[PDB]
């Protein structure tokens, strides 16, 4: 759940999630604000502007020296064969957003406008943040696998240095 | 062992594994270059079932100093001879298998991880 | 293997001659309990090259009130029964001038062969069994109690005596096992004695419906 | 009326006296307190040292648990009976107990002798730090006080981990009091309006507001449920 | 039923504070930044997240958190309701100012001993004679406030009882204790 | 009687729930005509064997005289009638009762 | 123990310690080299899939390797080619859609879908000998005495009450379920009234309360009156002969009255 910290828009909350077993892999897909259906993984990393496996995987996976992790990423490097360019990649968000102007460029600016906003918007919401906003993406892609490797224990809902409390200035 | 992930030299993508009919050799292939390297370990997948319980490895050498963890004075580190030892269990999917202790020395600059 | 088939035919012989019992059907002691060693003795134990032929475990049981009344157990070779055994069945039931039959089935039936079994009804009445649930006898169960299926005059006496209707009574349906296994149709209705912990007996009648 | 007023005469109390052993039912409840405490010990320093193999259907954590759990379930249950053997036909504790009054020897146990352990959702008080049930012990703890073995008796006091641990178990009954409230009656209603027209008729039968016969007679022997009886059969247990 | 809870006497929810001090502090602190390093480097540092933003990584993050609790132990740059969170497994500093955090004072232990001691509690008797008082003894590094993430970092005593040398020590390491 | 009751209760309970107590209402009996327990009855058998049948002739839960309704009467009363017989048994009644 | 393993489910997932899709062309020398020797004693695709099997779960499910490899044959009609002698299989192909994703696919659907023996739906079973008399097998003895003997019995975790009457060396008597509606379908509207007044009676005399029996009959009774498992819901007292009014006073009031 990602908020402004300052300007306090509403909350944009950006889920990464793992598909179950039940495909010849397990598949990380990501679900955007603003945009009605999942996108998978790899597809929101070159939308941000890296187009390359190795740099996605280094935004992704810190140390090459462990192949468990890499084993769990290749299926979402493999439905992302077909994406392969930033544009293309752009245009994949704007095809399921909320209303997909039937313009290519009209699409390819609204994604854009998605991903900088309403896209962890706590990271930064200037230009020229694509590579925090990647490194935090990467980092939730990386904390999912970690979680999903049992290298990192889950989170309680109910452990209340997850909460915050909403007194009388925040409420007003 | 396990098998890695290969990548491309010029695109930097990941390098599938593909048969050539006329030599029948091992190749991993880009599959947006014209790029090919000849494979030089064979083996294209490995699946672990109970073969993973090591987590000596997963361990880092830093959690010495966390104060909330046990101190033991009776295990000594066979490295460097350091009396002092932090134990705790591990902490994954396998917790629920046992309660072996994983031992890391206290000394500065040492970070050696044992078990028993 | 042959081992584990020849305990499956042997096994469905013995329900089948057990429900042909319970319905009334002469079957004679020594054939209700004959042992395995003796099925083996009878047909054979290699059912894979067909010691015992499944067209061969054909079993023709005569009413006790009268032999007119006949009815086969069938055991086809095909796991699906289609529309052409079953027309080859009743072709044998037309030339053998015999109403009713059991088609005990391997793995089931297609939904035109139940269908088929179903607009046979007037003339010939024939039964699906899968052989599944002839490896048991349902009714030796302990939750089971026993069924008697009353003839017409102990239906009206039934209903003169508590000055019911059938509506009124409770209901069994005519796809419940036991029912299926009695082999009663919609509108008969079976008396079951079962044992009471606050009375020592206690006859419920339930209508087929 | 006539007992009411005998109390006038006899009267009936409980004090702090009657919640007091004497201090040879003292030591012996600290002696097997202790000797539990250590019985978990060697159970843990043999979990810790690969020593314990599990119980056919468990694995290491729920024979661990079942180990730790009958070790301080069987110190409970001993140090409350040593409890009870201590009170005096004068205690008033007892007075009410064995009459039936109110209280039962749980209560006597925990009052007098040890409170036991504080259970959440069956296990014992979860590990919701991490791996620390409150930040007052060390990582990795399992023995009796980390995970919610209270001590004390309600006498002695609890310790403040205990007084935390005690109330996170009887939230639990709170919480199973309202929840159970709320989905009882909803299965109370259903039961009525299922049954509501069932009834006994003048042939005897049981039938509902359609006539459909329920019961051919009711109970199956035609009896009112008020006038029977636990009886024995004579007949159906000796041999020939 | 435990759905409407109840403060406790001490605890205190945090109001809020800019993380620029904090960001400014830890650039001049030899903190890589995110945007100027190579991925590389990531893998054996330690992530610093400020209010849940990822800005870099250290690569000593032992003195950086000794650093961060001086500072604000004394109110320098880090004001007393900032929670400095060191999650030494997975190597992730977590530094939080928003507000909503729900924190309770406790003492500080350095070395098995209270940094209260007779001074202060001598100079708090005496509140009005003197005018030493509560944030006297929070700017003294004595007493400081420890937050519900930080507060599953630290290692409490219940009492000063549980300071002292046992015959079999539970815990030598002991970072708070309960007031 | 007792071939029925091991079919009825195979696990050997005896514990049943009847409409009259008879062992409370033998004792009943013993104290209000202040039966002796160490003296000769005058009770003879054959008047315990007819009192039993005709007793069990009038304990009557389903009332008719075709078959349907004295075989429903002897199923609706046939634990209490078992029950009966045993209590109010031609040797208990003179040995111990 | 034998019975239990004829009754639990294991697939080959439950068996196998490690698995990997190695390359090797010539079987004559294989790549991992101690296979090598057992392959040469039995002497295509290129593509040799290699699973490894646990001991321990050989052992105690009594399963050998020509077990597992004539499942395998047969399941998959020799499209496959499975070696067999470290418990090791070498799984082959003889003679767009390349074998390499296609032996993924093959281990994947092979190692959870595929049963070495048991039951499909019964995913635990546990022996014990019993404790409580409602378990213990109670017989007559010569005497005429009750005696309650001791014997091992058998609880699931999933239920299949066809499969497991039909098994050899269960008894089909006495063998039970606490679902109701497998035992609806298995034996019948009577056997299940029995059942569930079993089931009502276990619920309530847990605690060490006591219902009279008469009232737990008129509910199982009201419950099979109609010759199919009345629910007690709306979906099976408002679907009666009874009265529109009758059942808008329990649930759906507007669509009753509607319908009506
Ligand atoms: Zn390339
Ligand atoms: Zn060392």
């Amino acid at each position: 759940r990602s908020c402004l910290e300052n300007s306090s828009r509403p909350t944009s909350t950006i889920w990464v999630s793992m598909l179950a077993r039940g495909a010849i892999g397990q598949r990380i897909v990501a679900t955007l604000p603003y945009i009605k259906q999942e996108v998978p993984i790899i597809i929101v990393f070159r939308a941000l502007g890296f187009v390359s496996d190795r740099d996605i995987l280094e935004h992704i996976i810190y140390d090459f020296e462990d192949p468990e992790m890499m084993e769990m990423v290749k299926p979402s490097l493999d439905e992302a064969f077909v994406i392969q360019e930033q544009n293309v990649a752009l245009n994949f968000i704007g095809s399921r957003g909320a209303k997909p102007g039937v313009t290519k460029e009209k699409r390819i600016k609204y994604a854009k406008e998605v991903l900088q906003k309403e896209m962890l918007p706590h990271v930064g919401v200037s230009d020229f943040c694509e590579t925090k906003k990647a490194y935090f993406l990467g980092y939730m892609v990386h904390r999912l696998l970690l979680a999903a490797l049992g290298r990192r224990e889950l989170d309680d809902r109910d452990h209340y240095g997850n909460k915050r409390l909403d007194l009388a200035g925040p409420l007003l | 062992g396990f098998v890695g992930i290969r990548f491309c030299q010029e695109c930097n993508n990941m390098l599938y594994p593909k048969e050539d009919k006329e030599n029948r050799i091992l190749l991993y292939a880009c599959r947006n270059c014209d790029y090919q390297q000849e494979a030089d370990n064979s083996c294209i997948y490995v699946n672990k079932i109970t073969h993973e319980v090591d987590e000596l490895t997963q361990i880092i050498a830093d959690v010495s100093q966390d104060p909330t963890l046990p101190r033991t004075e009776d295990h000594p580190c066979q490295k460097c001879g350091h009396k002092e030892a932090v134990f705790f269990q591990s902490h994954s999917a396998r917790a629920e298998d046992a309660m072996r202790l994983y031992y890391v020395c206290t000394a500065p600059h040492c970070g050696h991880r044992w078990t028993e | 293997d042959d081992e584990e088939e020849t305990y499956r035919l042997w096994k469905i012989r013995k329900t089948i001659m057990q429900l042909c019992h319970d319905r009334g059907y002469l079957v004679t002691q020594d054939e209700l309990d004959q042992t395995l060693e003796e099925f083996k003795a009878q047909f054979g134990d290699k059912p894979s090259e067909g010691r015992p032929r499944r067209t061969d475990l054909t079993v023709l049981v005569a009413h006790n009130d009268d032999p007119t009344d006949q009815m086969f157990v069938f055991f086809p070779e095909e796991p699906k029964v289609g529309i052409k055994t079953i027309k080859v069945y009743c072709q044998r039931m037309q030339e053998e001038n015999i109403t009713r039959a059991l088609i005990v089935v391997q793995q089931g039936m297609t939904p035109s062969a139940k269908q088929s079994l179903v607009d046979m009804a007037p003339k010939y009445i024939l039964e699906q069994f899968l052989q599944q649930e002839l490896l048991i006898n349902i009714t030796e169960h302990e939750l089971v109690p026993e069924h008697v299926v009353m003839t017409k005059e102990e239906v009206t006496e039934l209903l003169a005596r508590y000055k019911l209707r059938e509506n009124q009574l409770p209901r069994i349906q005519a796809g419940d096992p036991v029912a299926r296994y009695f082999g009663i149709k919609r509108g008969q209705v079976v008396k079951i004695i079962r044992p009471s912990e606050t009375a020592g007996r206690y006859i419920t009648y339930r209508l087929v419906q | 009326t006539v007992i009411n007023n005998w109390l006038l005469i006899e009267g009936h109390t409980i004090g702090i006296g009657d919640s007091i052993a004497d201090s040879k039912t003292y030591q012996d409840i600290q002696n097997t307190i202790k000797k539990a405490k250590q019985d978990v010990i060697e159970v843990i320093e043999k979990a810790h040292n690969n020593e314990l193999e599990p119980t056919p259907g468990n694995t290491l954590r729920q024979t661990f648990e079942n180990q730790v759990n009958r070790i301080l379930n069987d110190a409970r249950d001993k140090t409350g009976s040593s409890a009870q053997k201590s009170l005096s036909e004068y205690n008033n504790f007892k007075s009410m107990v064995v009459s039936g009054a109110k209280g039962s020897k749980i209560n006597i146990s925990q009052v007098i002798a040890v409170v036991g352990q504080q259970n959440v959702e069956g296990k014992r008080i979860p590990f919701g730090f991490k791996h620390r049930t409150l930040p007052h012990f060390i990582k990795d703890d399992y023995g009796p006080e980390s995970r919610g073995f209270v001590e004390n008796s309600y006498l002695a006091g609890l310790t403040p981990t205990e007084f935390f641990f005690h109330a996170m178990g009887g939230r639990e009954g709170l919480i199973d009091t309202a929840v159970k409230t709320a989905e009882t009656g909803y299965i109370q209603r259903r039961l009525i309006k299922s049954m509501e027209s069932v009834m006994v008729k003048y042939d005897a039968t049981v039938r509902n507001s359609i006539n459909q016969v329920v019961q051919l007679r009711y109970g199956e022997d035609g009896l009112a449920g008020e006038s029977v009886e636990f009886q024995n059969l004579a007949t159906l247990k000796p041999s020939n | 039923v435990g759905l409407v809870k109840n403060l406790a006497l001490m605890a205190y929810i945090s109001v809020g504070s800019q993380p620029s001090p904090i960001l400014e502090f830890l650039e001049e602190w030899s903190m890589e930044n995110l945007e100027e390093i190579s991925p590389a480097a990531i893998a054996d540092a330690t992530k610093i997240f400020v209010n849940g933003c990822w800005v870099g990584i250290h690569k000593d993050p032992e003195q950086l958190m000794n650093t961060l609790r001086k500072l604000r132990r004394q109110m320098d740059i880090i004001v007393s309701e900032v929670s400095m969170i060191r999650d030494i497994r997975e190597r992730e500093i977590r530094i939080y100012t928003d507000a909503g955090r729900i924190c309770r004072p406790l003492l500080i232990v350095e070395k098995q001993k209270l940094l209260l001691k007779k001074r202060h509690i001598d100079q708090l008797k005496e509140r009005e004679y003197n005018n030493y008082s509560w944030q006297d003894l929070v700017a003294s590094g004595v007493v400081e406030y420890i937050d519900t993430l930080e507060e599953e970092t630290v290692m409490l005593a219940m009492t000063p009882d549980d300071l002292q040398e046992k015959e079999v020590a539970y815990c030598s390491t002991y970072t708070h204790c309960e007031i | 009687d007792r071939e029925v009751l091991r079919v009825i209760f195979p696990t050997g309970d005896s514990k049943v729930v009847l409409p009259c107590n008879l062992l409370r209402m033998i004792w009943n009996a013993q104290k209000i005509f202040h039966i002796n327990p160490r003296l000769p009855s005058d009770l003879h058998p054959i008047k315990v064997v007819e009192g039993v049948k005709e007793l069990s002739k009038k304990l009557v839960i389903v009332n008719g005289d075709d078959p349907l309704s004295r075989q429903a009467q002897e199923n609706a009363t046939l634990l209490f009638n078992i029950h009966l017989r045993s209590t109010l048994c031609s040797r208990r009644m003179a040995e111990e009762f | 123990k034998d019975i239990l393993c004829r009754l639990e489910h294991t697939t080959l997932r439950k068996v196998t310690a490690n698995t990997a899709i190695y390359y090797d062309p010539n079987p004559q020398s294989t790549v991992v080299a101690e296979d090598q020797e057992w392959v040469n004693v039995y002497y295509i695709s290129p593509w040799l899939l290699r699973v490894e099997l646990d001991r321990k779960h050989m052992t105690d499910r009594k399963l050998t390797m020509e077990q597992i490899a004539e499942k395998i044959n047969a399941g998959f009609g020799d499209d496959l080619n499975c070696i067999f002698n470290k418990l090791v299989l070498r799984i082959r192909i003889m003679n767009k859609m390349d074998d390499d994703v296609f032996l993924r696919c093959i281990e994947s659907n092979m190692l959870t879908d595929m049963t070495l023996q048991g039951i499909e739906q019964i995913s635990k079973v546990y022996m014990h000998l019993p404790q409580t008399d409602n378990k213990k097998k109670i017989i007559i003895t010569e005497d005429g005495e009750f005696k309650a003997l001791q014997e091992w019995i058998l609880e699931t975790d999933g239920v299949s009450l066809m499969r497991v009457l039909s098994e050899k060396d269960v008894d089909p008597v006495r063998t039970t379920s606490n679902d109701i509606v497998e035992i609806f379908t298995v034996l019948g509207i009577e056997a299940v009234r029995k059942a569930l007044e079993r089931e009502l009676y276990h619920v309530i005399s847990f605690d060490g309360s006591y219902v009279n029996y008469r009232h737990l009959a008129l509910l199982c009774d009201t419950m099979t009156c109609r010759g199919h498992l009345m629910a007690i819901t709306r979906h099976g007292v408002n679907r009666q002969d009874t009265g529109p009014l009758m059942k808008c006073s329990f649930e759906e009031t507007v669509d009753v009255l509607m319908e009506a």
